[PDB]
RNA sequence: CCAUGAUAAGGAUUAUAAAUUGAAAGUGUUAAUAUCAUAAUCAAAAUUUAUUAUUUAUAUUAAAUAUGUAUGUGUAGAUAAAAUAAGAA
């Protein structure tokens, strides 16, 4: 994500100081007051709103707004992760049977086949859909890449 | 229609009843609370104009 | 209803919901009720301003009022039935068949710990525990310590 | 429970002869409610103060079509005798009635004037086994 | 009263009964909108082609 | 709550519950800083003013520190208000010496 | 196992399984989440 | 012994000073305090148990007051009393309920947003699926039961149920 | 981010990395009431008496409820005809008619 | 699905072959513990020691939930007593002067 | 101030007394030969 | 009151350990006389199963 | 103990007899504490939050 | 106080896990974090302080604030020149530098082999242990309708635990930004771990002898009787009492007749009322808030309306209600409230 | 062959919409298509269902006194009811009537958000007590019988999701909904500020503030149920000026801003 | 109301040192057999159930309402518990 946005979180503090110093907040360029108002609308909230901001309705409506604009990717309830990453093999032993101690969902750019191993740009030259087998599979993976 | 609308449930059956597999994801602790911060195309237009 | 299209395996689970309303009712009526009692039974002069015949007058008026409330929840808490939010087993609170912190019956508690569902820790069955206070004075003393940190460390204003 | 005397006989277990914390037993049955005391007559199973008002049940709270029995905690009032009206209490098997008025009742609860456990025992509600056992106790003749 | 159309049936006439809610891949319940009034190739029956549109 | 009761319908009443459980505000001051020259030149709190103070507030004093706990209202704002009121009131009386 | 599903947040046997984080692993945060920063939703109340 | 409590007004003394009772009253104005006039002076009892370092049970505070007749019905008890509002009784009231997630959200909502649809409880679903599987061999062990009978008893103008054997 | 052994080969950060803190911090809004700035003074007269929806509400013990008590008295006395409350009896008043009330 | 998480990431070891060395196997009347190791409990204590788990400061041990046994909260790693105390600490100690009680009352 | 402290990334603020991650934990688990002397 | 033999035993052990800290060689006779020795004994933990709460199992009747 | 002036009062009793022979009653029913009643019995110890028993309000 | 023992603002973070080592390791993490954020902030305040020390002006406002006393310690209105005031300011800033350096120096002690975060000398912030919460659940593991005995013999002991580390940071000043990072640490908090925030800061309160005046005891005393149960709800107002800041000048009065009436100097009365050069009969005036004799709202003496010669409506006696409701400027219903006799006999006050 | 619970039912909404609407297919719940709710019940059936479901006090049960049966059978023994007029003779009648079931708005925070002391809980939201229409609470007319069916019934058909809904409510729910359902800006752009029943109060506040009693005026300010007119605030702050109290003036004005629709911006 | 699962109780020979005197073989409530019916505490209530340690002679009912019966030579048969900070050979 883009980090430096946190500096905007500084603002509702600075604003408060302006009141204590007696600098009127209404003398600001209209430009900057728009920018800063947007900053407020990002991070500031009251006690009032905060008691109610976790209503399930509001959460799900946000989910819906995301659905109509077709960004479901990051949401919690609304994504289903499929692909697993397999273990690394040791030359110290093939015999050793590894198994999973813990499992965590992390972005694929941590470990993904190095750029020189895979075919050239896959986004442009290959149309790939991850999909489920319709038949019963007796063993192996129930998700294959088409 | 929309390809990220993808079944969150397995086909209804007795596996739901006879197994300890849970029916939902557990809450993610570090997921922020979804809240509304933002503007419309209409509002941006108004401000610029 | 009439056992048509019932969702829950145990019908009596519904009682739990009912129970909740009971408690809700109390929140609404408690303050009211108690005031109405306190002003009612009070013999001494109520105050400097309200004394004598005015006092008896007001007292009877208030108890008349309290009586006229229909539906007011006066039932003492220990007379309400505790019931499992899971399997709807019941227990008498203050006995070994009810478990206070999870608010479930012995049956459910057993079921839930043995197959791991609730997270607890086994301790020697015969002792006081891991804990210091209970190790010291038993149930009563830990009770007291609770009273102490909820109330007594504050010097009220 | 062994015999179902009510609805709850299906739901409840007896759990042997089992001890409860002091003064809390789930089902209040006052066997002692009528328990003769000459000297303690005004202090026993009655208002802890003589200066208290009568309970809720000595008054008509709202617009009533009417009632069948008045609750057992309703105190007997001089009007209960004088007025000559039906005074009903829910006891077992069915209902107890104050029929033969007296001033010795006044100022006590009908919780106190109604014997909860009667010495009269119907043998028609008893199993043959039960009747045998009551004979053991030297209650029923045989 | 009740018949093969109203009743719960796994299979009506030697084939899987579509009238039963639980006889479908749950993905079918997932929401969609109506295509037909929009241009021929936006419509979902051409989906495999959608990445190529103009 | 960052954990469980964080994000859904119950988040509201839980949050509120916790805020009303914590509504206590403690208000402290030493009695060494109450002994200072007031704007009229009198010493604000002197020996007898302190004696009268200490007897006035009984257990509300310890270790030469006055501490008032205001629980009266559901929210911390009103308890700072209530607390300051009781403080200035107690000083008002104790100054009578 | 039952008609009442195990709520996966409370149940250790879920939490501490091989498909989640056991208590002896080091308990840090797995991945950051910027939700409200990436795509932001404008405010429309259901009430006017 | 038995005596009449007494008070010497500061004007009467051969040096004026603040009497301790006076202060007591000042205090009772400031922090509002009920003066219990019928309080017997002979009943002062420290609670031995919790107030003496000698017993293992020592909290340094008067845990209980020792009055044998003390009861919840007394008016004074009601004046210093904690109210059940916003105490644990409430937390129980709201979070302990048969299907836990009905505390977190409306079920219909969640389902309609996640799945496209509302889903039956698992138990209902068991009932149903079995209805299907066993209607597909035997018939007429059955009975037709509903909420409202007026739908089967007068069916609409169409509606000709398919005969079966 | 650059560490390709992260959860796979067993490297799990003991200290949560600066970047991630920056993000988690950047996501949630900051409550405005948490700033705590008072330059005026306490409002003695008005503040506690403010409009009933947003009002300062007493809590716990009944003493703190003084205002409410007044209202509950006034209101009650207004709605309750003495004609009616006449009828409510005290135990001794009733018992005066029992053949032996006093011993 | 929501269950897409709970698939087996790797292939589980098959059970190919016989009971392991000195397994419990049960003839006519035989009291059998699957739990107790056959070989290492039968070993005399004077040799092996009363120790169940490596002897190390118990802050490295946590009592497991659902299992009767303890585990290391840093899995499999161990620090010897020598790394708890300062360098060359007599009877490994915060300081060499006194024991716990001694430190405390000296301080008093 | 800055969101990420200057003392983290700026080499002018570098702390020379700091050690690498691996070194200390390697020297920590060392158990030195306990027969230092004859006789004991 | 701590006067009773068990508490006395404890007291003895205490004084002895002190004395050893003060006069090091004195530790040899003490140890041989079994002063410094600690015995581990406890009342049985409280428990509802037993009548008196400690050692006595409840009454048994043949069916 | 402070007391209301002009009221007739008693002083704590020195002579054991004066205690034993007075009309002071014994606890008979269940006993009540104004605070402790909310967390019900010693055996049911109701707690809203799992705060450390030592926990100190700032 | 110097060094460790003293601060302007103290934050205590109480971290709570389900497992001990969880909260311990958590405490180490959060602690390291606040060590770096702490160093940053305190460093900045240090460079600010050092600049301030190097030189700077003095407020007109601060100067004024030093010079407000009627009489300072030497018994006359004191003149603080801007030099002296700058000298005070400078003293305190020197102290602030001492404390900043203290904190910063502590921050730089805890190196990897040498880290000990429990002792407050060795690191900032430091960490205290807090006793774990432990609840033992005791219950029947048998389901038996048959026998109590058997239920009892089956009894298991299990426990719930909760573990607490406490994090202490004492700071020489109050930064809003530190509070921000600190409240924010709840968002990256460890798995299944929650926290509390205890803030203890210093805040100027203000005692007015104006609103809470210091007065002699009443010439009537207050008895025990004013204190019964519900005397709090009935016989008393909530303090402070309402004193009038506004007063009407009586006829034969002059400036110091009014001033001797209100219990204040003539100068004062002239200054609160500075707008007016002269005070005629029947004019409203501003009572200087330092006046001794200021009146309470609604003195205890009831206003009484005699029937008498009234208006021209009769010139004989007053009759109907709203006539008097116009005379006394109130709603008729109030007047009916007060007089229970005059309400029940009739409305024409026969 | 047909066993139902009720014989007949009715539609939620009327001809004008339905006769046309039926031409557009509505998607029914997939597993249970046919919905019969408590809004579909007839008059009699609803009356009966609202009687049952409250333990003892509720009208359905026979000894509650609201029972309209003239006879009731306890285990083969038939009991004839005692009429109320006869019940009065030994058991004095104290009835305040409707108004004793309703506390003022003042107490509402003490009562955890209710004005209503009735047997069922009364929500000030539209959707919990909703039958076919949105629920509204009459504070004048409250009866044991509850004609409008606005109360929250424990055991009735369809009650479950409602009860859940109640337990899920936000911390200010009762209060907030009571405040917003009444007291809203007029279609004109006119403040709600002018209401007949509360007018003498505002007159009293102003008249008190003018003679310079600030505390008195505020103590009466507390009792105000509706938004007070701008004149009130003018009077209060103008009273605040002479004694120099700033803080109280500011908090007054801050009470009028954004809370009360900015009556105090003037 | 027919409608499978699953956790209790129950001492009989791995011992003393740096150490536990409570066990798997299943005791109402729990997941695939359906085809008579609404039975559930929110107070103040009706003994027949094998499976339970009660206060025994100087002083004796005050707060939720709180037990009126059995003095009989420590007395039939038959039964109960314990080797654990206690003291048994
Ligand atoms: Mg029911
Ligand atoms: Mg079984």
């Amino acid at each position: 994500a883009n980090i430096n946005v946190v500096e905007k979180k500084k603002v509702p503090l600075v604003l408060a100081q302006m009141d204590e110093l007696g600098v009127p907040r209404t003398h600001l360029s209209r430009v900057l007051m728009d920018e800063v108002e947007d900053s407020l609308r990002k991070f500031q909230t009251y006690r009032s709103r905060f008691y109610e901001w976790g209503r399930a309705v509001k959460q799900f409506d946000f989910i819906e707004f995301r659905r109509r604009n077709g960004w479901l990717y990051d949401l919690h309830l609304m994504k289903c992760t499929t692909k697993q990453v397999g273990p690394l093999r040791d030359f110290n032993d093939p015999d050793a049977v590894q198994g999973a101690v813990a499992t965590a969902e992390i972005p694929a750019f941590f470990n993904e086949r190095p750029a020189w191993e895979r075919p050239p740009l896959e986004e442009t030259l290959y149309v790939t859909t991850n999909k489920e087998r319709y038949d019963d599979v007796r063993g192996g993976d129930i998700y294959y890449d088409d | 229609m929309l390809s990220q609308n993808v079944a969150k449930t397995t086909v209804p059956s007795y596996y739901m009843i006879r197994t300890n597999l849970p029916h939902r994801k557990p809450q993610n602790q570090w997921e922020g609370v979804y809240y509304y911060s933002g503007i419309t195309k209409r509002q941006r237009h108004l401000i610029l104009l | 209803m009439r056992h048509i299209g019932q969702d829950v395996p145990k019908r009596h689970t519904h009682f739990v919901l009912e129970s909740r309303l009971m408690y809700e009712k109390s929140f609404r009526d408690c303050w009211l009720h108690s005031v109405c009692r306190a002003i009612s039974q009070l013999d001494e002069p109520l105050s400097k301003t309200v004394v004598g015949t005015h006092q008896k007058m007001l007292q009877r008026k208030v108890t008349c009022f309290q009586y006229n409330q229909y539906g007011l929840f006066k039932t003492p808490y220990y007379r309400l039935a505790n019931v499992d939010r899971y399997h709807a087993v019941q227990g008498v609170a203050g006995t070994r068949e009810w478990v206070p912190y999870v608010n479930v019956s012995y049956w459910t508690m057993n079921k839930m710990v043995r197959g791991g569902n609730l997270l607890v820790h086994r301790v020697h069955y015969t002792g006081w525990g891991t804990d210091s206070h209970l190790k010291k004075g038993g149930w009563e003393h830990r009770w007291n310590k609770v009273l102490q940190r909820n109330v007594l460390q504050y010097s009220r204003i | 429970l062994k015999i179902a005397k009510s609805a709850f006989g299906f739901y409840l277990a007896r759990r042997g002869q089992r001890k409860y914390p002091f003064l809390r037993r789930p089902h209040i049955k006052n066997t002692h409610s009528m328990n003769p005391s000459a000297p303690y007559f005004w202090s026993f199973m009655t208002a802890k103060s003589q200066m208290a008002f009568l309970p809720e049940e000595n008054y008509i709270t709202g617009d009533w079509t009417g009632k069948f029995f008045v609750s057992k905690r309703q105190v007997y009032t001089l009007q209960h005798a004088t007025s000559g009206a039906k005074v009903r209490v829910k006891s077992f098997p069915s209902i107890f009635e104050f029929n033969s008025p007296s001033r010795w009742n006044i100022g006590k609860e009908m919780n106190t004037l109604t014997k909860p456990r009667m010495d009269l025992i119907d043998e028609q509600m008893l199993t043959k086994k039960q009747r045998l056992d009551y004979v053991r106790a030297g209650l029923l003749p045989k | 009263q009740a018949d093969r159309r109203t009743r719960h049936h796994m299979m009506v006439d030697g084939q899987i009964n579509p009238r039963e809610w639980f006889n479908w891949h749950p993905k079918e319940y997932q929401p969609w909108y109506f295509d037909r009034h929009k241009f021929l190739y936006e419509q979902r029956q051409y989906a495999q082609f959608h990445h190529l549109l103009c | 709550d960052n954990l469980q009761y964080k994000r859904y319908d119950w988040q509201g009443w839980y949050q509120r519950m916790l805020d009303v459980h914590n509504r206590n505000v403690s208000l402290r001051c030493r009695i060494c800083d109450l002994q200072r020259l007031d704007g009229n030149g009198v010493q604000f709190v002197d020996m007898q003013t302190e004696r009268r103070l200490r007897i006035l507030a009984q257990h509300r004093v310890g270790m030469g520190v006055l501490k008032l706990d205001a629980d009266k209202y559901e929210d911390q704002a009103d308890n700072v208000t209530f607390g300051t009121t009781k403080l200035s009131e107690l000083l008002a009386d104790a100054r009578k010496a | 196992v039952g008609y009442t599903p195990v709520n996966p947040d409370t149940s250790p046997m879920v939490a501490y399984s091989q498909y989640h984080w056991h208590y002896n692993l080091p308990q840090g945060m797995e991945r950051p989440h910027s939700v409200n920063r990436t795509f932001a939703a404008p405010f429309q109340s259901n009430h006017s | 012994g038995v005596h009449r409590v007494g008070y010497t007004h500061p004007s009467t003394l051969p040096v004026p000073c603040a009497q301790r009772w006076d202060l007591r009253l000042a205090r009772a104005r400031i922090f509002q305090e009920y003066i219990e006039e019928k309080a017997p002076g002979a009943w002062q009892l420290e609670d031995e148990r919790s107030m003496s370092p000698e017993f293992k049970t020592f909290t340094g505070y008067p845990m209980r007051d020792m009055r044998p007749g003390y009861g919840q019905n007394l008016p004074d008890y009601i004046m210093k009393k904690r109210l059940p509002n916003n105490t644990h009784y409430e937390l129980f009231a709201r979070r302990d309920i048969p299907n836990e997630d009905n505390a977190m959200y409306g079920k219909y909502l969640y389902d309609m947003t996640v799945h496209g649809t509302s889903l039956p409880s698992t138990y209902r679903m068991h009932k149903d699926i079995n209805k299907a599987q066993r209607n597909d061999r035997k018939l007429s062990g059955n009975r037709f039961k509903v909420l409202c009978s007026s739908g089967a008893k007068n069916p609409p103008s169409g509606w000709e149920p398919i005969p079966d054997a | 981010s650059h560490r390709r052994d992260y959860i796979r080969m067993g490297y799990i950060p003991r200290y949560t990395p600066w970047e991630w803190i920056a993000i988690q911090e950047a996501d949630q809004p900051l409550i405005a009431e948490q700033i705590r700035q008072d330059n005026i003074g306490t409002s003695y007269f008005f503040s506690l008496n403010r409009y009933w929806r947003y009002k300062a509400s007493p809590h716990g013990y009944i003493r703190h409820f003084e205002n409410e008590v007044r209202d509950l008295l006034q209101y009650v006395d207004g709605v309750t005809p003495w004609k009616q409350a006449q009828k409510i009896r005290t135990y001794w008043e009733v018992r005066s008619h029992h053949p032996m009330p006093q011993f | 699905y929501y269950w897409s998480r709970y698939r087996m990431p790797t292939q589980m070891p098959k059970f190919d072959g016989p009971a392991p060395v000195a397994a419990p196997q049960s003839m006519n009347s035989t009291k059998t513990n699957e739990f107790i190791d056959p070989i290492d409990d039968k070993f005399p204590m004077s040799i092996r020691g009363p120790l169940v788990r490596p002897d190390v400061p118990e802050d490295q041990y946590v009592d497991s939930w659902y299992i009767c046994t303890s585990m290391t909260h840093h899995m499999g790693d161990y620090r010897p007593w020598s790394a708890s105390a300062p360098p060359n600490a007599f009877r490994f100690r915060p300081f060499n002067e006194f024991d716990a009680k001694g430190r405390e009352y000296v301080q008093y | 101030s800055a969101n990420i402290p200057r003392s983290v990334w700026d080499p002018a603020q570098h702390n020379p007394n700091w050690s690498d991650s691996y070194g200390h934990d390697i020297t920590n688990r060392r158990a030195w030969p306990a027969r230092k002397w004859t006789v004991g | 009151s701590i006067a009773n033999e068990i508490a006395a035993f404890a007291l003895r052990m205490a004084v002895a350990n002190a004395l050893v800290k003060l006069i090091p060689l004195t530790r040899i006779p003490l140890k041989k006389s079994g002063l410094l020795s600690v015995d581990r004994r406890r009342e049985r933990g409280q428990f509802p199963g037993y009548l008196d709460g400690k050692k006595v199992k409840r009454r048994f009747a043949k069916r | 103990m402070q007391q209301i002036p002009g009221k007739v009062d008693q002083t704590p009793f020195e002579e054991d007899q004066t205690w034993l022979l007075h009309s002071i009653p014994v606890q008979q029913l269940e006993m009540h504490h104004h605070e402790k009643d909310l967390q019900d019995l010693p055996f049911i110890n109701h707690e809203q939050f799992p705060r450390s028993l030592e926990w100190n309000a700032p | 106080e110097d060094g460790i023992r003293g601060s302007e603002v103290t934050y205590k973070i109480v971290l709570e896990g389900f497992w001990d080592h969880h909260v311990m390791k958590l405490a180490e993490d959060v602690c390291m974090f606040l060590k770096d954020v702490g160093r940053q902030i305190v460093e900045e305040k240090l460079v600010a302080v050092r600049r301030l020390l190097q030189g700077g002006a003095v407020d007109p406002e601060l100067l004024a604030a030093f010079n407000c006393a009627r009489a300072g310690p030497f018994g006359g209105l004191d003149e603080y020149d801007k030099e002296e005031v700058a000298n005070f300011l400078r003293s305190d800033l020197r102290r602030l530098e001492e404390q900043c350096l203290s904190v910063i120096n502590r921050c730089n002690v805890p190196v990897p082999g040498a880290t000990n975060i429990y002792d407050p000398h060795t690191s900032w912030p430091h960490v205290e242990k807090l006793e774990p919460w432990v609840r033992m659940a005791e219950f029947w593991t048998s389901s038996s309708d048959t026998s109590f005995t058997e239920l009892e013999m089956s009894t298991a002991h299990y426990e719930f635990r909760k573990f607490f580390r406490v994090i202490i940071c004492k700071l020489p000043f109050q930064s809003t930004e530190f509070e921000k990072r600190m409240y924010d640490i709840r968002h990256w908090l460890h798995r299944q771990t929650s926290c509390e925030f205890h803030t203890i800061y210093r805040r100027n309160v203000i005692h007015d002898s104006a609103v809470f005046p210091t007065e002699h005891d009443p010439a009537t005393p207050t008895t025990h009787e004013h204190h019964r149960m519900f005397s709090f709800a009935l016989d008393w107002q909530s303090a402070p009492v309402n004193r009038l800041s506004t007063d009407t000048v009586h006829e034969g009065e002059s400036w110091d007749a009014v001033a001797q009436r209100l219990g204040c100097s003539v100068g004062e009365l002239k200054d609160a009322n500075a707008e007016r050069e002269t005070i005629e009969a029947g004019v409203v005036i501003n009572v200087p808030v330092t006046a001794t004799r200021r009146l309470t709202s609604f003195g205890a003496t009831p206003l009484v309306l005699p029937l008498k010669t009234t208006s021209a409506k009769d010139g004989e006696r007053i009759r109907t209600w709203e006539e008097a409701a116009a005379i006394l400027d109130c709603t008729v219903e109030e007047l009916q409230q007060c007089n229970g006799h005059a309400a029940l006999t009739y409305q024409k006050k026969e | 062959s047909v066993s139902g619970v009720f014989s007949k039912g009715r539609g939620i909404g009327h001809e004008a919409t339905t006769s046309i609407l039926r031409y557009i297919p509505r998607a029914r719940v997939p597993w249970q298509p046919s919905r019969f709710g408590r809004e579909n019940l007839t008059a009699a059936d609803m009356a009966r269902l609202w009687s049952r479901g409250r333990y003892r006090d509720g009208p359905g049960n026979y000894n509650s006194g609201y029972c309209t049966e003239r006879t009731h059978v306890l285990e083969e023994n038939t009991v004839s009811i005692i009429p109320r007029r006869e019940l009065e003779k030994y058991m004095p009648d104290i009835t305040i009537g409707p108004k004793a079931l309703v506390t003022p708005v003042s107490l509402m925070n003490a009562r955890n958000g209710h004005r209503v002391t009735h047997d069922l809980l009364h929500s000030y939201d539209p959707h919990i007590g909703r039958l076919g229409k949105p629920a509204v609470v009459d504070h004048d007319n409250i009866t044991v019988e509850d004609p409008n069916r606005v109360g929250l019934n424990a055991a009735t058909l369809d009650c479950r999701g409602r009860i859940y809904r109640w337990l899920r409510r936000g911390p200010f729910f009762q209060v907030d909904n009571y405040f917003r359902r009444s007291v809203k800006l007029n279609r004109d752009g006119t403040l709600p500020t002018d209401f007949v029943h509360e007018a003498p109060l505002m007159r009293k506040i102003i008249r008190l503030a003018h003679r310079g009693h600030l505390k008195a005026a505020c103590e009466e300010y507390r009792r105000v149920t509706t938004v007070p007119p701008v004149e009130v605030y003018r009077a209060l702050t103008a009273c605040c000026v002479p004694g120099a109290k700033l803080a109280d003036a500011v908090s007054i004005f801050e009470d009028g801003d954004s809370k009360l629709f900015y009556v105090s911006r003037d």
